[PDB]
């Protein structure tokens, strides 16, 4: 359960990503990949080298995802339906990678967001994908 | 594997007194059944729509038999299961893209398959030494990913 | 979420459970300190003894605490709140090990109702488990 | 644990650079404010109420310096972790009553102190170097528990 100060932290966080969201997006799926090589089987079908463009476009597709459930933070359930159907008959994958992207993206935001990197808004941030993870994997079985 | 002997002595006992074709279907069913993701790698499999039509499914069954054939290699070798899963990591990894995971979800739906059938039988402590073996299987066969 | 077949499946599984509750709860401890050595951590104040009889008392209060989340299967949230606020402010338990307890508690209930532990049934009593478990964790942080 | 030789230089040279005191008060703080679950073992610290309380708490300060100190020598160790750790594991385990998934949660927040300190030089994979570590000294810290 999100409080109202860490959907303040989250959407104060996210307000300086800005343009950059889609290299963040890209940059935590390669630290995962190189840090969690067992995430590699979900993208047999990618270039998974350095700077691939599969990587890079899936990079914006993610960020942007964060961004649309930044927006709604309120109703997450929500605005991340048909994402959370597309992982659920689709894609399929195992819910412990979710802690794996979640965790390369808070490790991508400190390394580029040092002075809002706080404490309060790590804590905040963490709760924000822990939701986000939930809301995309509750429609399973 | 960090078995004491006496755990060892235990886990062979009962690996006697199973029919491995008849729990092998069974273990892969109740995974397709209570993990309906792990259906993914499957389709070609034909209808995983029902309870009935996973369990009794003829591809799940011969499947079954083959996996848990390949285990009770593995229990003859508990000393080298590195070795001994080695070619079929390499194989899981680069040509099926099995998420390891999927082999600690096997382990634990095996170990209630075990309690299913062997009833009282299935102490405590007999379980202790299968959660050891399931976890040891689960880590070769995840030894090769990269 | 819970659908009206799992509802039906956990009414009737835990239903034969009866008065063995108390003892598959305490069954389902004394299998989960023997597999997983780690939750023992929890109770260092403990006879972790075979046929401790602190054991037979936690295991009847885990079994009543069960039987009290099938009894109100539409409010579990209301239902467990108390026990929810327990495991949040004091106990303070390490969510991996709800998974633990969930899973020798399915070991258990296998080991003893063979005819009514069909692939349907484990299916249901799985995703109640973790609805308990989720219920439990949900006012942590 | 399973460091290549380039893999041990970064970890290593990155080491070099890090203010052990900053640092460990810094990952510790972190992982009580993040995991309020973790200030079970240190009621005894005082006000963890809040964030600036918990930062602020010298015994936390000092606490997480300790820590790091003990993780820092266990880099010298890095072929032997277990033997390395056999002693503080024992301890944790027999008379502190941690349960070994907390080593796991602040290796984690370690890794993202380090990102927090180094922005840029904490390259996908110096990262992936310090993520083998911490696994590692999970693993060592967690072996003697019974
Ligand atoms: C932070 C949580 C996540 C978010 C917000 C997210 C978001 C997305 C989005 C927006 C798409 C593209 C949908 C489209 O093409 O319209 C996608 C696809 C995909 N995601 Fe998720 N994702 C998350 C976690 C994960 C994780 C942890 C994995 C696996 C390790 C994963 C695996 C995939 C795959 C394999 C695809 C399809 C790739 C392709 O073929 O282009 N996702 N995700
Ligand atoms: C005890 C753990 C397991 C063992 C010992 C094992 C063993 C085997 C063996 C011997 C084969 C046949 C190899 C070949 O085709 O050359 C195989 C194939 C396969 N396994 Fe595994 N397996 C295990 C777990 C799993 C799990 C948990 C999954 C997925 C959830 C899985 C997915 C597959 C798939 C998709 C195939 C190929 C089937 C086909 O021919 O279409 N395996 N496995
Ligand atoms: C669905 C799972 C669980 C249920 C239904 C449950 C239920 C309960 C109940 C009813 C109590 C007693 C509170 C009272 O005295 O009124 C309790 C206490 C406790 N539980 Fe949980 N629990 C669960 C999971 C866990 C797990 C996984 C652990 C740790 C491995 C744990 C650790 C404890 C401890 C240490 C106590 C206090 C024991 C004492 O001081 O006597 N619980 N639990
Ligand atoms: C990186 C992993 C860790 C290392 C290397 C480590 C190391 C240490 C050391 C060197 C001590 C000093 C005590 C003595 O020798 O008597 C200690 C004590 C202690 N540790 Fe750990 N620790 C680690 C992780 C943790 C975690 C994650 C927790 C709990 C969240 C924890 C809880 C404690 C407690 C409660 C004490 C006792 C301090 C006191 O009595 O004031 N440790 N640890
Ligand atoms: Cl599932
Ligand atoms: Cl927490």
């Amino acid at each position: 359960v999100l409080s109202p100060a860490d959907k303040t932290n989250v959407k104060a966080a996210w307000g300086k990503v800005g343009a950059h969201a889609g290299e963040y997006g890209a940059e935590a799926l390669e630290r995962m990949f190189l840090s969690f090589p067992t995430t590699k089987t979900y993208f047999p079908h990618f270039d998974l080298s350095h700077g691939s463009a599969q990587v890079k476009g899936h990079g914006k597709k993610v960020a942007d995802a964060l961004t649309n459930a930044v927006a709604h933070v309120d109703d997450m359930p929500n605005a991340l339906s048909a994402l959370s159907d597309l992982h659920a008959h689709k894609l399929r994958v195992d819910p412990v990678n979710f802690k794996l992207l979640s965790h390369c993206l808070l490790v991508t935001l400190a390394a580029h967001l040092p002075a809002e990197f706080t404490p309060a808004v790590h804590a905040s941030l963490d709760k924000f994908l822990a939701s986000v993870s939930t809301v995309l994997t509750s429609k399973y079985r | 594997v960090h078995l004491t002997p006496e755990e060892k002595s235990a886990v062979t006992a009962l690996w006697g007194k199973v029919n491995v074709d008849e729990v092998g279907g069974e273990a892969l069913g109740r995974l397709l059944v209570v993990y309906p993701r792990t259906q993914r790698f499957f389709e070609s499999f034909g209808d995983l729509s029902t309870p009935d039509a996973v369990m009794g499914n003829p591809k799940v069954k011969a499947h079954g038999k083959k996996v848990l054939g390949a285990f009770s290699d593995g229990l003859a070798h508990l000393d080298n299961l590195k070795g001994t899963f080695a070619t079929l990591s390499e194989l899981h990894c680069d040509k099926l893209h099995v998420d390891p995971e999927n082999f600690r979800l096997l382990g634990n739906v095996l170990v209630c398959v075990l309690a299913h059938h062997f009833g009282k039988e299935f102490t405590p402590p007999v379980q202790a030494a299968y959660q050891k073996v399931v976890a040891g299987v689960a880590n070769a066969l995840a030894h090769k990913y990269h």
